[PDB]
């Protein structure tokens, strides 16, 4: 059931594309894992893209999916360790309705605007709610020292 | 042969199994008897945490045993 | 006219599961399906497909199987119908959604007690006062005092027994010191409310116990909230209330 | 409309109501059923204690739903 959806939703993923996810690195040996670059559009995080890698249950779509990013990055809603609390994928929101490119792009919008109410870093989380400026410039030198690069 | 698994408090089950029984087997009967997801399970028995991959037998688990399991949670 | 056209939806009340009447895909296996081979909602109107309504309530652990509707815009928050769960599942597999919302309920309660017989599924609720419960299951005396079931032999006898049984049991022992070592550690915690022994891996700092729906605040190693459930500020440990977060450490526990 | 209450035993009761009937209305019909005193009651739907003074139709029981007896002991 998990390889019936998954190999249906890469064919439209490929048919239509999302300009926001590049380098879909899916090995067909196993289905249930993806490798994929999020290219952010909005400071602080417009100049470098991130190698993230989602892991599909068995159980797929009746349990969600889980994202891990591997390039790490100044978010607080993203810790060190590369895990992220995305509200979309957690155990008592999913819904079997909810497809990959939703997901993705809900990472995206994550991303694009971080939310301190629920925070991977309590820290950074304050900081981005108080001091916007300073944790900005801050994300932007990560972005730029230890972010990956835009492709084009 | 017949083993006990003691899980939430106050019920226990009895498992069906044999000694080459591997520990992803045993915790699938657990799932069949109470729901459980097999990822959420940790099985302890005589103070050792029962890996996967390995057998009752290995671990000396004989009939009429008492095994206790832990649910590993994830956060979020 | 009208008066037939509003009539015709008693009709649709009288069977379980209301069909579809025009074709229609289902949103999560994308299957094309005719008239009479798709299943419509009744608290939602949604439409899906034989397996997919099977699958949404065989991987839910919840009491109530919401509706697996989502899309770019809102998120429905529908509920299967008991009658369209049971004429969707089994009766082995209806059978085991129904226990689902009874082991919910009892590990809810602070005042159940589960027979003693193993794989029995029998339980009651208790005063303060009772000392015996003849279960309805098995017909065994289940002793409330001791807490076990001791048939022929009076409490006193049967806590000699257990000592001389367990004097030489050298793995029972070994269990207990390594569940002790757990929670003197941290590495591991008994579940505030149906006191399971629980443990966190990976995540932020809260879990929600998948026996009695209870969430746990991992920090402060105790309930999240009150005796309300989620949002009663009442106990727990009332985090991000002013502000303060509930442990110096504590990052994220909802 | 009918609904279904299971008691522990595997016993299966069917009563006729209404979704204006107070929980204590239930418990009557299963005490004029059963003989079991209300007060020795409880019952369980979804996995949450039905109180008394609520009805069928503040805990969205429809038609047909399955509710769960347990008993509840004095001392
Ligand atoms: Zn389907
Ligand atoms: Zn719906
Ligand atoms: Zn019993
Ligand atoms: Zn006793
Ligand atoms: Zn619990
Ligand atoms: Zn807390
Ligand atoms: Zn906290």
């Amino acid at each position: 059931a998990a390889s019936r959806r998954l190999m249906k939703e890469l064919e439209e993923i490929r048919k239509c594309g999302m300009k926001n996810f590049r380098n879909i690195q899916v090995d067909e040996a196993n289905l249930l894992t993806w490798q994929g670059l999020i290219v952010p559009d909005n400071p602080p995080y417009d100049k470098g893209a991130f190698r993230i890698e989602i892991n599909f249950p068995a159980e797929y779509p009746f349990k969600p999916p889980k994202i891990t990013f591997k390039t790490k990055i100044y978010h607080p809603n993203i810790d060190e360790k590369g895990q992220v609390k995305l509200p979309v994928i957690s155990a008592e929101n999913w819904k079997p309705a909810t497809k990959t490119d939703q997901v993705i792009q809900s990472l995206i919008a994550l991303v694009n605007d971080p939310q301190p109410e629920h925070p991977l870093r309590a820290d950074l989380a304050e900081e981005y709610s108080k001091d916007r400026k300073k944790f900005c410039k801050n994300a932007e030198e990560f972005t730029k020292k230890y972010g990956e690069k835009r492709p084009v | 042969m017949q083993i006990f698994v003691k899980t939430l408090t106050g019920k226990t089950i009895t498992l069906e199994v044999e000694p080459s029984d591997t520990i992803e087997n045993v915790k699938a009967k657990i799932q069949d008897k109470e729901g459980i997801p097999p990822d959420q399970q940790r099985l302890i028995f005589a103070g050792k945490q029962l890996e996967d991959g390995r057998t009752l037998s290995d671990y000396n688990i004989q009939k009429e045993s008492t095994l206790h399991l832990v649910l590993r949670l994830r956060g979020g | 006219q009208q008066e037939g056209n509003y009539l015709q939806h008693v009709q649709l009340d009288q069977r379980s599961l209301v069909l579809n009447t025009e074709p229609a895909e289902c949103p999560v296996c994308y299957s094309v399906l005719a008239p009479g081979e798709a299943v419509v909602l009744r608290e939602c109107l949604h439409t899906f497909c034989r397996e997919c309504l099977q699958g949404t309530i065989r991987n839910s652990q919840e009491a109530e199987v919401s509706c697996p509707f989502i899309d770019n815009t809102y998120s429905c928050s529908g509920k299967l119908l008991e009658r369209e769960i049971k004429a969707l599942l089994t009766p082995e597999d209806y059978q085991r959604f129904l226990d689902l919302g009874i082991s919910i309920a009892e590990n809810r309660s602070a005042f159940s007690y589960h027979c003693k017989t193993p794989d029995c599924k029998g339980w009651c609720f208790f005063e303060d006062d009772v000392n015996e419960f003849t279960c309805p299951v098995c017909f065994h005396v289940n002793c409330l005092l001791c807490k076990a079931i001791h048939e022929q032999m009076n409490c006193k006898e049967y806590q000699e027994d257990l000592a001389l049984r367990a004097q030489n049991d050298v793995a029972a022992r070994q269990t207990t010191e390594m569940l002790k070592v757990m929670l003197q550690q941290g590495e591991a915690m008994r579940c505030p409310q149906c006191q399971i022994v629980v443990q966190k891996k990976d995540g932020a700092d809260w879990i929600r116990c998948t026996v009695c729906h209870t969430e746990i605040c991992w920090v402060t190693k105790g309930p999240r909230w009150g005796p309300g459930g989620p949002g009663d500020t009442s106990g727990g440990c009332r985090c991000r209330v002013n502000g303060i977060p509930c442990h110096p450490s504590c990052q994220n526990c909802h």
